[PDB]
């Protein structure tokens, strides 16, 4: 891959970096193998990140994985209208579906 | 007389089928525009298709070259030739229908299609020959 | 009103580009080794050919006598002198830009509704061009 | 009489050919729109149908009838029946048809406009008289019939212009035509390899005088020397169209001078 | 959900649309039937008690008329039946049902409805025939066209939603869209395609066509501008009238590869004091694009002065291209004798690249690609080869187009079309895939009784080496007609899947509002944020700018 | 009236895609006469 | 560098040139101290939260740090004198378009952000190695425990 | 059903050559391009109208009347 | 609409001398959009129409069979024969004007089919009319003077432009629209009112001086009775008992 | 049905004037000339005679609308030429040219013989 | 009143909201057509929204826009007073 | 011209669609998921007509 790192004289200079991409989930093991760079490791699936790092990480994993499906076909949405609703599904301590088993599972008035 | 044979989707699987016989079945400059056409040069052809137009069916036999036409097209094509007013019978004046639409002078087309003439297009038409322009004239 | 610049030039090539009615033409003026002249001219009104001299005279008014949308314009009606009459090829168009090439020379852009001018000289010939309207004239 | 000019190339009773020169493009294009849709002309316009048996509808039939081309050489001595002090319709400012035919042969019969009888006081006018121009003297093929069936039925006609209705358009397609070598550059010649070569060339372009090949564009050309051909649809002659579209444009020009100087006054 | 969420309305009206480039923007065109249905319940006041008077008088069968009269008790008086006592006295606080005037705000609208501008407010104008009539600019906000869809009309029974409709609900006030902060309606079709043929260095206009031209702008000043040419002959340049349209204090700039101050491909777009200086204008401009000339007037002048722009530029756009003519036929769709000629090869050398990689998978000499297998890989290679030769053959056929061809001005003006449409017309149709895999072998080993088994050359699995000019094959003709049922089915399917999708959504958030404090809560009370996008702003006037501090090397920050 | 006196219809738990136009329908039912809304696919002609 | 923000300070400084018809070669008669302490008071204004407590105060200072940053780097002492050629009158022109501005963009109270929200989001999908689009839109929405191509991405 | 009276496009009288169309087709051996030529008809527009027209009038006149007098 | 998926309707009619015309006077009896032809890609379209202007000027049967010999090339070559454009193209001129238009325009005929959706089978409005029996509300159906759908879609977006008032006028003035009185004690819609006597009773509760008027729709009184008989007591109450 | 009735394109109605004149605050010495039951026949043919006169400044028409059969014409003149008499002097040409054409016409048609 | 603030310390925004001014001239314009007495003087005008945009133009609006917490407490704010920047 | 082909029923026109159905008297082998004890299965539709 292609990264944008600051160089010395203080540009921004392209450079290619070896980057593992890995079919299946193990990120507690594997985020603990000497070599890698931990502060960097990302994962498809954004429950594995708020089991391991945490519900805010979750909530940066859930709008990147919003981000790119919007972003995979070239729309372009605003940021507030991706970042309200990843708020809204991390507002009660953890990912809330937005089927009836989730935010219809709230107290928020029976005729609502 | 044992020349031509019924043949189902089964058997198909056990035979091999020439596209026309003007060049398959012969053994083996060319015109620029003629379409790019493989020979797929085989010595053991048991079969030869009566028409690779016949493939297509009733609806999709009225669309004149619908092989320079992009696939949906046929398909949006097939479904609005059967909304198209024209004359469905010829008794249409003894006939007491919920609905009934019959065109004034219906017409056959210009450009026709040699299935069409199996399908009575011609002897019942729906439809008229337009003159159309196309233009950008007035932004109506 | 005044001329505000005056040389003559000759062409030194004449591009038609993608269009077939306005050419590009580059040209040197005789008299000074640093003035140079981009100009697209309306060759079916006004044909151009290389090697050819053309007097370029740039004004701010057309009227003789010196008064220095302004005026709503009207057709020309007879008995009305004017500097357009010495020239053959007379165009109105404004000042969009001033740009510095070195120490003492200075480019003019001008823009004759979409057919742009490039003026490129030294400061002390070019001294005389404001950002504003003026009137180019060519005659052959 | 130093005005428009007039050269006929070719003239019949069904198509006039003319070269109109020394006029205006506005003029020559607002000619042929009222030759179109502005002369006046006799057609039916009302059908009364006492029997029909036949297998067409009674509109199918009426909307035939009124396309029939009448004879429409007295036409302004008639008058505007919505300017006419009648109840429905008099001799004044209409006229009325009737058709009567029965299938007495066993084989089919046609009924042709040839079968149509006027039963009005024509009063010595020449309007009326559906249009014959075939060799066999029948007219327009209205309607078949078979054995049994009967046809009885009352039209009346009364005057109108194309705007109204395209039944009382008087012409046919009319060409119009100016400028065949494109030497006023109104048109860029779409092409693949040479336009010239690829378009080819008007009728008309041997009346004119070739490009000369290498000549300056003249910007100070105006269109003119039109080149038209008028048709008629039978009910006036041809001749009468054009003059009659004259005459219907000065009118038209006229009432706007009337108008306005009934302003003046106020 | 069938009775209290949604429920069946009075006063609407459902009908075909048709599109008129001669009314304005927020002008709707409501049929006269319709409007002699529709009522407005008007009370009677000082101020149009002659008025009122007079609609009651012309009765409910002639427009502009009246339907019922109520008094202020609360009864109501059938205007039909009620002549034969003569005409009613009026007096102060009384109703008047009239029908729906000119310049009466109503709520347009088209299901499935799925965004906010998709239901405007619209000014009516009453019309003869039997359709509504619409401006063709906003018709993308509404996903509408005119091959027989149908919208709705509903009519405000009130002052207050009046008022409510007007102010909020305008068509003006939504043409910069939140939902990118950039312009959701913009120059279309026609009008776009003129107006880059009309802004084009070529396009000179005489003297007479001008005027025309000139006064059918309804807010032009009544000063004729100085032609671009004074002599020999007064021309004035395509730029020059268009200029007229654009209101005066706008500037806009755009550099395009290439451009420069001296444009030499006439591309990129300068406009100073509302006069365009040099550059075409297309969809990048006057489209409904991020930073255009719609975003720019909108923002600058206001959304009326923005809606008056819309109209201009149709009008003086509209009635050159109708002056000029623009076609299409057959014969722009032809590529002359070399191109074709390097078409054939260019597809002959992928074919024979691709015969290369087949001969030495049937050897075994070939590695798979490191995560992929041997079929596999070589099935990509394959896929890659003949991608590659359909987008080499467009290229070809697209540079041999000329300037004049009429499909190559449209894809450059944007107005319809792009380069892989003249690619299939012209040069090839390219590979047919079904489930993002080539065609599969529905038979015993191969994909139609008509190839021995065990074939993988282009032509054996789906690769239509001809083109819609030249036509298609029996095998290529089923074959494509493959991939386009692929495309219904999805088209089904993705519009059942994704309607539900967006129902879950909104009303997951249908309860959530910013408050006065600028905290965004739900209708708990819970904070979901404290500020209402991290920064308390409105995507609608949010705008792309660079920050000049991030980039840069020290030295150029420093300097 | 030809077409509706030659179509089929195809009944919709099953483990497969009825609805693509497979290679063994070349000459038996049309590729292009399909509905354009929920029977697509699932009502063919002959 | 690109990012949306809300003002455009770019069309703003474009238009006092172009109104006052700034001269371009006679020096300008703007002072250090006056563009210095014009910025920065200029950052007081621009008021998102009007609440009179630390709390408050703070979040309106962190709400403006973005757009701070972008309006300081516009409005440099050289950029302004250099590059621009404002004069006095054309600074003090732009200092209060911008204030004007910034006002103009804050969201108005009542305004139903969530369902705008879940529109602009819902609209784009229905005209939509490993999953994309609407699958993938419904494996995030409907948080499925197990996805169908899960992976990771090690640096 | 029946020939049209007049050609959609121009207006030109075609429904009074319906019968020498078919007579030129029948008894003078001419193909329908040559037969519409001597008709006079020369615009493509006029050409049609009498090319492509069905006359379904012969197969209604087939059933016996509804109502015979 | 015509054989290839081109479908649309009329926009606007001309009379013959406001169409544009070719030199040899033929006007169009229809004209489409050129931007129709590109995205679609209906090349047979374009084809059938030169094949068609050459069986006409031929007075021939056009063959258009899918797969057969005939090539574009080969048309034009006899449309070439017969003196016109071999592409098809023509000079036309403005009908307004006279004036020749500076592009040439595709022509030629083509074969076109009236659909069976006609304006006048689908325009309708409605401003009061027959209310159903069951829900009090507007009645479905173009025959029956029914009203329009005012789904949960539309809602979603008026609540979107903030428009509280008008939703509350369109649910409500422009639907059904019911008054009911309600008990102080028990939210209970079971308030007896005789209005002629300007008496109100509330069974059960023994009061008559805590009676309450509200608007609410018809069909909301219907769901909440439906409750009622369901054992579900459903209380609606004019004063707050907690706070915000 | 909504169909406007066909005579409304030509028959003047009720209360309605052929001409309408009403002064221009756009530019001095302009007028506005609305005529009802008119079409591009009449309009282009008087904007075109008009701009032949040296003393008209400025002449164009338009159709707002295909639907209604109106259409505007504005002219401009120079100061002490007053516009209607403009239209006057234009319509006067116009009788006085078409007159020409006809007689031009009758005398060229008596000469031929087929017809 | 505990609910009500002073207005001495209110910390709403002094701009009037889009919705605020909707609702405004809606009301406004509704009581013009209930024969309310108008606050300004009229050069020539039928329309009661118009009306009601001449006196919000100068300020001649006796309403006061009471704008509710998400807690129940409120502030009073006069049209007057609100600035109609938007 | 009429065809026939369909049935006259309370003075309706009515047509039997044909219907389409899998083939009996035929072995087929169909592949199960993961989540399955059973990995393959082999099923035949015996008829008798
Ligand atoms: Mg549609
Ligand atoms: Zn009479
Ligand atoms: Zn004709
Ligand atoms: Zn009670």
């Amino acid at each position: 891959y292609d990264r944008k790192v600051p160089s010395p004289t203080g540009e921004y200079v392209k450079e290619p970096e070896w980057v593992l991409e890995t079919d299946g989930v193990n990120l507690s093991e594997v985020m603990t193998v000497p070599g890698i760079d931990p502060t960097r490791i990302y994962t498809n699936s954004f429950i594995d990140i708020m089991e391991v790092l945490g519900i805010e990480a979750g909530r940066a994993a859930l709008y990147k994985e919003v981000y790119n499906v919007i972003a995979s076909d070239g729309s372009y949405v605003n940021y507030r209208h991706m970042a309200l609703l990843v708020d809204v599904m991390t507002t009660q301590g953890g990912l809330t579906s937005v089927t009836r088993h989730g935010f219809n599972r709230s107290n928020t008035g029976a005729l609502m | 007389e044992g020349l031509v044979e019924y043949i189902d989707a089964e058997e198909e699987e056990s035979i091999l089928i020439a596209m026309q016989p003007e060049d398959l079945e012969p053994a083996e400059d060319v015109d620029p525009a003629k379409r790019i056409r493989v020979s797929h040069h085989a010595t053991t052809f048991t079969h030869c298709e009566i028409h690779p137009s016949m493939i297509l069916g009733v609806a999709a036999s009225i669309i004149p070259f619908p092989d320079h036409n992009q696939s949906p097209r046929n398909t949006y094509q097939s479904a609005m030739g059967k909304q198209a007013m024209g004359v469905f019978l010829t008794n249409y004046n003894v006939r007491m229908d919920t609905m009934a639409n019959i065109l004034y002078y219906p017409q056959k087309p210009l450009g026709t299609t040699r299935a069409m003439e199996y399908l009575k297009f011609r002897e019942l038409p729906a439809g008229q020959n337009a003159i159309v322009a196309i233009a950008c004239y007035s932004g109506y | 009103s005044n001329t505000l610049f005056d040389d003559i030039f000759q062409v030194s090539e004449v591009d038609p580009g993608r269009y077939n009615k306005v050419c590009r033409i580059e040209a040197a003026s005789t008299t000074q080794d640093q003035c140079k002249l981009t100009l697209d001219i309306n060759v079916e009104l006004f044909p151009v050919a290389a090697q050819d001299s053309l007097t370029v005279t740039i004004a701010s008014s057309l009227n003789l006598e010196d008064t220095p949308a302004t005026r709503s314009w009207r057709p020309p009606q007879a008995g009305d002198r004017s500097l357009a009459d010495d020239y053959d090829y007379v165009m109105y168009g404004t000042a969009y830009k001033f740009e510095e090439v070195s120490k003492d020379l200075i480019a003019v852009y001008y823009s004759f509704g979409g057919l742009l001018m490039r003026l490129e000289g030294n400061y002390r010939n070019l001294n005389n061009l404001k950002q504003e309207n003026a009137y180019l004239l060519i005659r052959r | 009489s130093e005005g428009p000019q007039v050269k006929i190339r070719e003239a019949s009773k069904d198509n006039v050919d003319f070269i109109l020169s020394n006029v205006d493009l506005a003029m020559a294009n607002s000619l042929r729109r009222v030759m179109i849709a502005e002369i006046p002309t006799l057609a039916i316009d009302s059908v009364e149908v006492e029997t029909n048996t036949t297998v067409l509808a009674d509109e199918f039939i009426a909307h035939r009838l009124g396309l029939i081309p009448l004879q429409s050489m007295d036409i302004e001595q008639l008058e505007y029946s919505r300017d006419c002090f009648c109840e429905d319709h008099c001799d004044k400012c209409s006229v009325v048809l009737t058709l009567q035919a029965f299938g007495e042969s066993e084989s089919t019969t046609n009924v042709y406009s040839k079968d149509l009888v006027i039963v009005s006081n024509l009063m010595g006018r020449n309007i009326g008289h559906p249009i014959i121009q075939d060799k066999e003297g029948n007219g327009v093929l209205i309607c078949k019939l078979r054995k049994g069936q009967e046809l009885k039925l009352t039209c009346v006609a009364k005057k109108g212009i194309a705007k109204e209705h395209a039944k009382w358009g008087p012409a046919a397609a009319i060409e119009f035509e100016y400028d065949p070598w494109n030497k006023l550059k109104h048109t860029d010649y779409w092409y693949e390899q040479d336009s010239a070569k690829e378009w080819p060339q008007s009728k008309n372009c041997e009346y004119e005088d070739p490009p000369n090949e290498g000549d300056p564009f003249d910007y100070k050309a105006q269109a003119d020397t039109f080149y038209m051909n008028v048709e008629s649809v039978g009910s006036i002659p041809v001749d009468q169209v054009v003059v009659r579209g004259i005459d219907t444009l000065q009118k038209k020009v006229a009432s706007i001078l009337l108008a306005l100087t009934q302003m003046d006054q106020d | 959900r069938g009775n209290l969420m949604g429920k069946r309305v009075d006063f609407s009206a459902r009908t075909v649309i048709s599109g008129d480039p001669n009314l304005e923007l927020d002008q709707v065109g409501v049929p006269k039937s319709i409007a002699k249905t529709l009522t407005y319940p008007e009370v009677v006041t000082p101020y149009n008690i002659d008025r009122l008077t007079q609609l009651v008088r012309n009765g409910p069968n002639e427009h502009p008329g009246a339907k019922y009269v109520i008094r202020d008790s609360g009864d109501r008086i059938d205007l039909r039946y009620s002549k034969r006592a003569g005409d009613i006295q009026l007096q102060y606080g009384w109703k008047v049902e009239r029908h729906i005037m000119d310049n009466d705000p109503v709520l347009f609208n088209r299901q499935p409805s799925l965004h906010k501008m998709s239901m405007m407010a619209h000014r009516v104008k009453v019309i003869p025939y039997s359709t509504f009539r619409l401006n063709l600019s906003v018709t993308s906000p509404y996903n509408a066209d005119f091959d027989g869809d149908e919208m709705n009309l509903h009519v405000p029974q009130s002052e207050e939603t009046r008022a409510e409709l007007s102010q909020l609900c305008a068509v003006p006030l939504q043409i910069v869209s939140p939902q990118s902060n950039k312009p959701c309606m913009g120059i279309v079709q026609d009008t776009l395609c003129g107006i880059r043929k009309l802004t084009l260095r070529d396009t000179f206009i005489e003297l007479d066509q001008v005027l025309n031209m000139l006064y059918w702008v309804p807010d032009w000043d009544g000063v004729i501008p100085t032609p671009a040419i004074i002599k020999p002959k007064p021309l004035w340049s395509g730029k020059q009238i268009l200029s007229v349209a654009i209101p005066n204090g706008i500037h806009l700039q755009r550099f395009d590869e290439g451009t420069t101050l001296l444009s030499p491909k006439d591309n990129g777009m300068l406009i100073i004091d509302g006069q365009i200086i040099f550059g075409v204008v297309e969809k990048k401009t006057v489209g409904s694009s991020n930073g255009g000339l719609i975003h720019v007037v909108t923002r600058e002048k206001g959304p009326q002065v923005c809606a008056k722009l819309f109209g201009n530029i149709q009008k003086v756009v509209n009635f050159w291209l109708l002056h000029n003519g623009f076609s299409t036929g057959i014969g722009d769709t032809i590529a002359d004798g070399p191109t074709m000629r390097e078409i054939t090869e260019t597809i002959a050398e992928a074919k024979k690249k691709v015969l290369d990689v087949t001969k030495e998978a049937q050897a075994n000499l070939l590695t798979a690609k490191h995560g992929m297998t041997l079929r596999e890989s070589f099935e990509d290679n394959v896929v890659r080869f003949l991608n590659e030769a359909r987008d080499k053959a467009g290229r070809l056929a697209e540079v041999n187009l000329k300037d004049l061809n009429n499909v190559k001005q449209m894809v450059m003006a944007g107005s319809k079309g792009s380069f892989i449409n003249i690619a299939q017309m012209s040069a090839c149709v390219g590979q047919q895939s079904v489930e993002g895999k080539r065609i599969a072998f529905g038979f015993v080993d191969r994909t139609l009784p008509h190839f021995s088994k065990d074939d993988y050359s282009p032509e054996s699995k789906g690769f239509v080496e001809n083109s819609y000019l030249r036509g298609l094959t029996p095998q290529e003709f089923f074959f494509h007609a493959m991939g386009g049922r692929e495309g219904l089915i999805d088209t089904a399917v993705k519009t059942a899947e994704t309607g539900y999708i967006q129902r879950r959504l909104v009303k997951a958030l249908e309860d959530i509002m910013v408050h006065y404090d600028n905290t965004t809560r739900n209708s708990l009370g819970n904070v979901i944020q404290f500020i209402y996008g991290e920064d308390g702003m409105d995507a609608a006037h949010i705008e792309k700018q660079s920050l000049d501090t991030i980039g840069g090397s020290d030295a150029a920050f420093e300097k | 009236t030809l077409s509706h006196l030659r179509r089929t219809n195809t009944p919709i738990g099953k483990l497969a895609k009825p609805r693509q136009l497979h290679n063994t329908h070349w000459g038996l039912v049309c590729p292009a006469e399909t509905p354009e809304g929920q029977a697509c696919g699932l009502v063919k002609n002959l | 560098a690109n990012w949306p923000l809300p003002v455009n300070i770019r069309r703003i400084i474009q238009n006092a040139q172009q109104t006052f018809h700034i001269d371009h070669t006679k020096p300008s008669d703007l002072t250090i101290k006056d563009i210095v302490l014009g910025v920065k008071d200029l950052q007081e204004n621009l008021l998102v939260l009007r609440g009179k407590n630390e709390i408050i105060q703070n979040a309106q200072r962190d709400a403006v740090t973005l757009f701070c940053c972008l309006l300081r780097s516009r409005l440099a002492t050289r950029r302004v004198l250099q590059e621009y050629r404002l004069t006095k009158q054309a600074f003090d022109w732009v200092l209060s378009n911008i204030e004007a501005q910034f006002l103009r963009s804050v969201v108005h109270p009542g305004e139903m952000v969530g369902v705008l929200a879940a529109q602009s989001i819902g609209e784009p999908a229905t005209q939509m190695k490993v999953t994309s689009g609407v699958p993938r839109l419904k494996e995030i929405l409907n948080v499925a425990k197990n996805m169908k191509t899960p992976s990771l991405t090690v640096y | 059903m029946i020939v049209p009276v007049r050609c959609f496009s121009c207006g030109k009288v075609v429904g009074d050559k319906w019968e020498s169309y078919l007579n030129l087709l029948q008894e003078d051996e001419l193909d329908e391009g040559t037969a519409l030529s001597r008709l006079g008809l020369k615009r493509y527009c006029c050409r049609r109208m009498i090319l492509t027209h069905v006359d379904l009038i012969e197969k209604f006149l087939r059933y016996n009347p509804l109502e015979k007098r | 609409a015509s054989r290839h998926g081109q479908k649309g309707t009329i926009g606007i009619t001309y009379r013959r001398e406001d169409m544009p015309f070719t030199a040899e006077g033929i006007v169009p009896d229809l004209i489409i959009n050129p931007h129709a032809i590109p995205s679609r890609m209906t090349v047979a379209h374009l084809i059938e129409c030169l094949l068609s202007k050459v069986a006409a000027l031929s007075g021939n049967e056009g063959d258009a069979s899918p797969f057969t010999d005939i090539t574009v090339e080969g048309i034009s070559k006899l449309l070439r024969e017969h003196g016109y454009q071999s592409r098809g193209f023509e000079v036309m001129y403005n009908g307004h004007t006279g004036k020749k238009l500076m592009a040439q325009i595709f022509f030629g005929p083509t074969y076109y089919q009236r659909l069976r959706h006609m304006v006048d089978d689908k325009i309708h409005a409605r401003a009061r009319g027959p209310m159903q029996v069951l829900t009090r509300q507007p009645v479905e159906g173009r025959s029956r003077d029914g009203g329009l759908r005012f789904g949960e879609m539309e809602r979603d977006c008026m609540i979107a432009h903030g428009a509280a008032s008008f939703l509350k006028e369109r649910l409500m003035e422009a639907s059904d629209a019911f008054r009911v009185h309600i008990c102080g004690i028990c939210g209970l819609m079971t308030v007896i009112a005789k209005l002629n006597h300007n008496q109100f009773e509330c069974k059960g509760c023994d009061n008559k001086i805590d009676i309450y008027q509200i608007h609410i729709p018809y069909a909301a009184k219907l769901l909440f009775q439906e409750l009622m008989a369901m054992n579900i007591t459903p209380r609606l109450y004019t004063d707050r008992s907690r706070d915000f | 049905m909504n169909a406007p009735d066909r005579f409304e394109l030509f028959l003047l109605g009720e209360g309605e004037s052929k001409l309408k004149i009403d002064p221009d605050t756009k530019a001095p010495n302009a007028v506005v000339i609305t005529f009802e039951k008119e079409d591009h026949t009449l309009g282009n043919l008087i904007r075109a005679e008009l701009l032949n006169d040296r003393k008209v400044l400025f002449a164009a028409y338009k159709v707002e609308h295909p639907f209604f059969a109106r259409f505007k014409l504005r002219i401009q003149t120079t100061e002490g030429y007053d516009p209607k008499d403009a239209l006057k002097n234009a319509c006067n040409s116009i009788i006085n040219k078409l007159g020409a054409l006809k007689t031009n016409f009758e005398t060229e048609w008596n000469l031929q013989t087929l017809a | 009143k505990e609910k009500a603030i002073p207005k001495d310390q209110r910390a709403t925004t002094p701009y009037m909201t889009k919705y605020e001014r909707a609702r405004i001239l809606g009301t406004r314009a509704l009581q013009i057509s209930m024969n309310a007495p108008v606050f300004v003087d009229l050069e020539g005008e039928t329309d009661p929204l118009r009306i009601a945009m001449k006196e919000l133009a100068e300020k001649k609006i006796p309403l006061v826009i009471r704008r509710y917490l998400p807690d129940g407490s409120f502030e009073d704010w006069s049209v007057e007073e609100l600035i109609v920047d938007l | 011209f009429d065809m026939g082909g369909y049935f006259i029923i309370n003075g309706s026109e009515k047509v039997l669609i044909a219907q389409e159905r899998s083939a009996g008297n035929i072995v087929q082998v169909f592949k199960k998921a993961a989540p399955s004890p059973i990995s393959h299965v082999a099923e035949i539709r015996s008829a008798l007509e």
